[PDB]
Protein backbone atom coordinates (compact mmCIF):
# COMPACT_ATOMS: atom_id res chain seq x y z
CA UNK A 1 0.00 0.00 0.00
CA UNK A 2 0.88 3.98 -0.53
CA UNK A 3 -0.08 4.92 3.33
CA UNK A 4 1.92 8.66 2.65
CA UNK A 5 1.51 9.14 6.06
CA UNK A 6 1.49 12.73 7.76
CA UNK A 7 1.99 14.12 10.80
CA UNK A 8 -0.55 16.86 11.34
CA UNK A 9 -0.07 17.59 14.95
CA UNK A 10 1.54 16.23 18.12
CA UNK A 11 2.50 17.38 21.52
CA UNK A 12 4.22 16.01 24.68
CA UNK A 13 2.14 15.58 27.71
CA UNK A 14 1.77 13.06 30.54
CA UNK A 15 0.83 9.53 30.34
CA UNK A 16 -2.56 9.58 27.61
CA UNK A 17 -4.94 6.81 28.43
CA UNK A 18 -8.24 8.21 26.57
CA UNK A 19 -8.46 10.29 23.29
CA UNK A 20 -11.18 11.04 20.90
CA UNK A 21 -11.85 13.45 17.86
CA UNK A 22 -14.81 15.68 17.80
CA UNK A 23 -17.09 14.93 14.51
CA UNK A 24 -17.36 18.59 13.58
CA UNK A 25 -14.76 20.69 14.74
CA UNK A 26 -11.00 19.82 14.03
CA UNK A 27 -10.60 18.89 18.04
CA UNK A 28 -8.98 16.22 19.58
CA UNK A 29 -9.73 15.26 23.46
CA UNK A 30 -6.96 13.61 25.21
CA UNK A 31 -7.32 12.54 28.56
CA UNK A 32 -3.89 11.88 31.02
CA UNK A 33 -2.91 10.18 33.89
CA UNK A 34 -2.35 13.44 35.73
CA UNK A 35 -6.32 13.75 35.90
CA UNK A 36 -5.47 16.48 33.49
CA UNK A 37 -8.03 16.17 30.12
CA UNK A 38 -6.64 19.08 27.15
CA UNK A 39 -8.81 19.79 23.65
CA UNK A 40 -6.93 20.37 21.14
CA UNK A 41 -7.22 22.18 17.91
CA UNK A 42 -5.29 19.86 15.51
CA UNK A 43 -5.05 21.91 12.73
CA UNK A 44 -4.38 25.48 14.20
CA UNK A 45 -2.07 23.87 16.95
CA UNK A 46 -4.27 25.93 19.33
CA UNK A 47 -5.12 24.56 22.86
CA UNK A 48 -8.83 24.73 22.70
CA UNK A 49 -9.64 24.11 26.40
CA UNK A 50 -7.71 21.90 29.59
CA UNK A 51 -9.24 21.15 32.82
CA UNK A 52 -7.56 19.80 36.10
CA UNK A 53 -10.48 17.40 36.54
CA UNK A 54 -9.27 15.03 39.40
CA UNK A 55 -5.69 13.80 40.84
CA UNK A 56 -6.33 10.55 40.14
CA UNK A 57 -5.82 8.66 36.12
CA UNK A 58 -8.81 9.78 33.75
CA UNK A 59 -8.74 6.62 31.85
CA UNK A 60 -11.73 7.10 29.37
CA UNK A 61 -12.71 10.22 28.05
CA UNK A 62 -15.32 10.78 25.03
CA UNK A 63 -17.20 14.37 23.29
CA UNK A 64 -21.40 13.94 23.09
CA UNK A 65 -20.66 16.49 20.25
CA UNK A 66 -24.37 16.80 20.02
CA UNK A 67 -24.39 18.21 23.69
CA UNK A 68 -21.49 20.20 23.68
CA UNK A 69 -20.00 17.35 26.35
CA UNK A 70 -16.99 15.55 26.97
CA UNK A 71 -17.51 13.05 29.51
CA UNK A 72 -14.73 11.54 31.49
CA UNK A 73 -14.06 8.79 33.87
CA UNK A 74 -11.63 8.55 36.37
CA UNK A 75 -9.61 6.01 39.17
CA UNK A 76 -10.91 7.81 41.67
CA UNK A 77 -14.77 6.15 40.72
CA UNK A 78 -16.39 9.01 39.32
CA UNK A 79 -18.28 9.69 35.94
CA UNK A 80 -18.19 13.61 35.12
CA UNK A 81 -19.30 15.91 32.33
CA UNK A 82 -18.32 18.93 31.21
CA UNK A 83 -19.25 21.48 28.37
CA UNK A 84 -16.61 22.30 26.48
CA UNK A 85 -17.64 25.65 25.82
CA UNK A 86 -17.94 26.83 28.88
CA UNK A 87 -15.92 24.82 31.54
CA UNK A 88 -19.12 24.15 33.17
CA UNK A 89 -19.50 20.64 35.53
CA UNK A 90 -22.59 18.66 34.29
CA UNK A 91 -22.47 15.66 36.46
CA UNK A 92 -20.50 14.23 38.53
CA UNK A 93 -21.17 11.05 40.22
CA UNK A 94 -20.26 7.52 41.48
CA UNK A 95 -20.44 5.44 38.86
CA UNK A 96 -18.02 1.83 39.88
CA UNK A 97 -16.32 1.06 42.85
CA UNK A 98 -13.51 0.93 41.16
CA UNK A 99 -11.50 2.14 37.99
CA UNK A 100 -13.23 2.99 35.12
CA UNK A 101 -11.93 1.57 31.91
CA UNK A 102 -14.15 2.67 29.01
CA UNK A 103 -16.79 4.46 28.20
CA UNK A 104 -18.89 4.49 25.03
CA UNK A 105 -21.68 6.80 23.76
CA UNK A 106 -25.11 5.90 22.14
CA UNK A 107 -25.57 7.49 18.57
CA UNK A 108 -29.33 8.01 18.47
CA UNK A 109 -30.62 7.75 22.36
CA UNK A 110 -29.56 9.58 25.26
CA UNK A 111 -27.48 6.51 26.58
CA UNK A 112 -23.46 6.03 27.67
CA UNK A 113 -21.78 2.84 28.85
CA UNK A 114 -19.17 2.08 30.98
CA UNK A 115 -17.14 -0.50 31.75
CA UNK A 116 -15.30 -1.03 35.04
CA UNK A 117 -12.68 -3.60 37.10
CA UNK A 118 -15.95 -4.34 39.30
CA UNK A 119 -16.43 -6.57 36.79
CA UNK A 120 -19.67 -4.74 35.33
CA UNK A 121 -21.28 -3.01 32.43
CA UNK A 122 -23.04 -0.29 33.22
CA UNK A 123 -25.63 1.73 31.11
CA UNK A 124 -26.66 5.39 31.79
CA UNK A 125 -29.52 7.56 30.90
CA UNK A 126 -28.34 11.54 30.52
CA UNK A 127 -32.33 12.37 30.42
CA UNK A 128 -33.39 10.25 33.42
CA UNK A 129 -30.97 11.99 35.89
CA UNK A 130 -28.38 9.95 34.90
CA UNK A 131 -30.02 7.20 35.73
CA UNK A 132 -28.29 3.84 36.25
CA UNK A 133 -30.97 1.93 33.50
CA UNK A 134 -29.02 -1.31 33.56
CA UNK A 135 -26.11 -3.01 34.83
CA UNK A 136 -24.65 -5.73 32.66
CA UNK A 137 -23.48 -8.86 35.31
CA UNK A 138 -20.95 -12.12 34.11
CA UNK A 139 -17.49 -11.32 33.77
CA UNK A 140 -15.20 -12.46 35.72
CA UNK A 141 -12.39 -9.74 35.47
CA UNK A 142 -12.22 -6.18 34.49
CA UNK A 143 -13.83 -4.93 31.46
CA UNK A 144 -11.35 -2.99 30.07
CA UNK A 145 -13.43 -1.94 26.75
CA UNK A 146 -16.69 -1.57 25.75
CA UNK A 147 -18.28 -0.31 22.00
CA UNK A 148 -21.43 -0.12 20.39
CA UNK A 149 -22.00 -2.04 17.30
CA UNK A 150 -22.31 0.79 14.68
CA UNK A 151 -24.79 -0.87 12.42
CA UNK A 152 -26.93 -1.58 15.40
CA UNK A 153 -26.49 0.26 18.64
CA UNK A 154 -29.10 -1.58 20.19
CA UNK A 155 -26.32 -4.34 21.01
CA UNK A 156 -22.70 -3.35 22.13
CA UNK A 157 -19.52 -5.42 22.95
CA UNK A 158 -17.08 -5.60 26.07
CA UNK A 159 -13.96 -7.16 26.08
CA UNK A 160 -12.66 -8.17 28.90
CA UNK A 161 -9.28 -9.99 30.98
CA UNK A 162 -11.37 -12.99 31.55
CA UNK A 163 -10.47 -13.87 28.31
CA UNK A 164 -13.97 -13.22 26.19
CA UNK A 165 -15.72 -11.15 24.46
CA UNK A 166 -19.71 -10.71 25.51
CA UNK A 167 -21.87 -9.07 22.96
CA UNK A 168 -25.42 -7.82 24.78
CA UNK A 169 -28.64 -6.16 23.48
CA UNK A 170 -29.75 -3.42 25.80
CA UNK A 171 -32.78 -4.19 27.96
CA UNK A 172 -31.33 -8.22 28.37
CA UNK A 173 -30.02 -9.63 31.32
CA UNK A 174 -27.33 -12.05 29.77
CA UNK A 175 -24.95 -11.86 26.78
CA UNK A 176 -26.40 -12.63 23.41
CA UNK A 177 -22.96 -14.69 22.93
CA UNK A 178 -19.46 -14.90 24.47
CA UNK A 179 -16.63 -15.12 22.46
CA UNK A 180 -13.84 -17.62 23.97
CA UNK A 181 -10.85 -15.33 22.42
CA UNK A 182 -8.02 -18.15 23.08
CA UNK A 183 -6.25 -14.76 24.14
CA UNK A 184 -5.36 -16.23 27.82
CA UNK A 185 -3.71 -12.75 28.99
CA UNK A 186 -7.00 -11.57 28.79
CA UNK A 187 -8.85 -9.13 26.25
CA UNK A 188 -7.58 -5.73 26.17
CA UNK A 189 -9.61 -4.01 23.78
CA UNK A 190 -12.72 -4.70 21.51
CA UNK A 191 -13.92 -2.57 18.16
CA UNK A 192 -16.42 -3.44 15.23
CA UNK A 193 -16.02 -3.07 11.36
CA UNK A 194 -18.46 -0.21 10.68
CA UNK A 195 -19.62 -0.80 7.34
CA UNK A 196 -22.47 -3.04 6.48
CA UNK A 197 -20.46 -6.06 4.21
CA UNK A 198 -18.52 -7.79 7.09
CA UNK A 199 -19.70 -8.70 10.45
CA UNK A 200 -16.46 -8.27 12.22
CA UNK A 201 -14.80 -7.27 15.49
CA UNK A 202 -11.69 -7.25 16.76
CA UNK A 203 -9.73 -7.80 19.80
CA UNK A 204 -6.55 -6.77 21.37
CA UNK A 205 -4.24 -8.98 24.05
CA UNK A 206 -1.39 -8.84 26.22
CA UNK A 207 -0.99 -11.89 24.64
CA UNK A 208 0.72 -9.86 21.72
CA UNK A 209 -2.17 -11.13 19.39
CA UNK A 210 -4.79 -9.37 17.35
CA UNK A 211 -8.01 -11.13 16.46
CA UNK A 212 -10.99 -11.07 14.02
CA UNK A 213 -14.02 -12.58 14.52
CA UNK A 214 -17.32 -13.16 12.59
CA UNK A 215 -19.74 -12.73 15.00
CA UNK A 216 -22.55 -14.69 13.17
CA UNK A 217 -20.15 -17.73 12.89
CA UNK A 218 -18.29 -16.86 15.67
CA UNK A 219 -15.46 -18.34 13.80
CA UNK A 220 -11.84 -16.82 14.07
CA UNK A 221 -10.85 -15.08 11.07
CA UNK A 222 -7.26 -14.00 11.55
CA UNK A 223 -4.67 -13.65 14.07
CA UNK A 224 -2.19 -10.61 13.28
CA UNK A 225 1.34 -11.28 15.17
CA UNK A 226 4.15 -9.25 15.22
CA UNK A 227 3.67 -6.55 17.95
CA UNK A 228 6.55 -7.02 20.37
CA UNK A 229 4.68 -6.32 23.77
CA UNK A 230 1.42 -6.00 25.30
CA UNK A 231 -1.06 -4.86 22.18
CA UNK A 232 -3.43 -1.95 23.53
CA UNK A 233 -6.00 -1.54 21.05
CA UNK A 234 -6.72 -2.57 17.37
CA UNK A 235 -8.92 -1.15 14.80
CA UNK A 236 -10.71 -1.05 11.71
CA UNK A 237 -10.54 2.34 9.95
CA UNK A 238 -13.29 3.76 8.97
CA UNK A 239 -12.69 4.81 5.10
CA UNK A 240 -9.64 3.26 3.88
CA UNK A 241 -9.01 -0.79 4.04
CA UNK A 242 -6.96 -1.54 6.83
CA UNK A 243 -6.48 -2.03 10.79
CA UNK A 244 -4.57 -0.12 13.19
CA UNK A 245 -3.14 -0.99 16.49
CA UNK A 246 -0.78 0.21 19.23
CA UNK A 247 1.52 -1.51 21.48
CA UNK A 248 3.31 -1.12 24.82
CA UNK A 249 6.56 -1.79 22.32
CA UNK A 250 6.31 1.90 21.35
CA UNK A 251 4.82 1.31 18.15
CA UNK A 252 1.24 1.61 15.92
CA UNK A 253 1.07 -1.27 13.11
CA UNK A 254 -0.75 -0.76 10.17
CA UNK A 255 -2.30 -4.09 8.54
CA UNK A 256 -4.03 -4.42 5.24
CA UNK A 257 -7.48 -5.49 5.98
CA UNK A 258 -7.52 -7.39 2.71
CA UNK A 259 -4.24 -10.11 3.66
CA UNK A 260 -4.17 -8.96 6.98
CA UNK A 261 0.11 -8.40 6.90
CA UNK A 262 1.47 -5.45 8.24
CA UNK A 263 2.16 -3.08 5.68
CA UNK A 264 3.62 -0.34 8.09
CA UNK A 265 5.33 0.01 11.87
CA UNK A 266 5.70 3.39 12.93
CA UNK A 267 7.50 4.17 16.18
CA UNK A 268 6.36 7.94 16.26
CA UNK A 269 8.97 7.99 19.57
CA UNK A 270 6.49 8.82 22.59
CA UNK A 271 6.91 5.59 24.45
CA UNK A 272 4.28 3.23 24.69
CA UNK A 273 1.05 3.67 23.05
CA UNK A 274 -2.50 3.19 25.15
CA UNK A 275 -5.42 4.40 23.20
CA UNK A 276 -6.61 5.19 19.49
CA UNK A 277 -8.91 7.23 18.02
CA UNK A 278 -10.52 7.85 14.51
CA UNK A 279 -12.66 10.28 12.74
CA UNK A 280 -15.51 9.25 12.42
CA UNK A 281 -16.69 10.43 8.99
CA UNK A 282 -13.03 9.74 7.77
CA UNK A 283 -12.11 13.57 7.42
CA UNK A 284 -8.64 13.03 5.85
CA UNK A 285 -8.64 9.50 7.25
CA UNK A 286 -7.30 11.05 10.34
CA UNK A 287 -6.34 8.65 13.22
CA UNK A 288 -5.09 9.65 17.03
CA UNK A 289 -2.93 7.55 19.22
CA UNK A 290 -2.39 8.88 22.68
CA UNK A 291 1.10 7.04 24.67
CA UNK A 292 3.24 7.74 28.14
CA UNK A 293 4.91 10.98 26.45
CA UNK A 294 2.09 12.46 24.29
CA UNK A 295 -0.18 12.14 21.69
CA UNK A 296 -0.42 12.15 17.82
CA UNK A 297 -2.60 13.09 14.97
CA UNK A 298 -1.93 11.34 12.05
CA UNK A 299 -3.46 11.64 8.60
CA UNK A 300 -3.44 9.39 5.43
CA UNK A 301 -4.20 9.86 2.09
CA UNK B 1 0.23 -4.60 39.83
CA UNK B 2 1.34 -2.56 36.88
CA UNK B 3 -1.58 -4.15 34.88
CA UNK B 4 -3.93 -2.78 36.85
CA UNK B 5 -2.68 0.45 37.42
CA UNK B 6 -0.03 1.56 34.01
Amino acid sequence: MKLDIKKTFSNRSDRVKGIDFHPTEPWVLTTLYSGRVEIWNYETQVEVRSIQVTETPVRAGKFIARKNWIIVGSDDFRIRVFNYNTGEKVVDFEAHPDYIRSIAVHPTKPYVLSGSDDLTVKLWNWENNWALEQTFEGHEHFVMCVAFNPKDPSTFASGCLDRTVKVWSLGQSTPNFTLTTGQERGVNYVDYYPLPDKPYMITASDDLTIKIWDYQTKSCVATLEGHMSNVSFAVFHPTLPIIISGSEDGTLKIWNSSTYKVEKTLNVGLERSWCIATHPTGRKNYIASGFDNGFTVLSLG
Amino acid sequence: TFKKTN
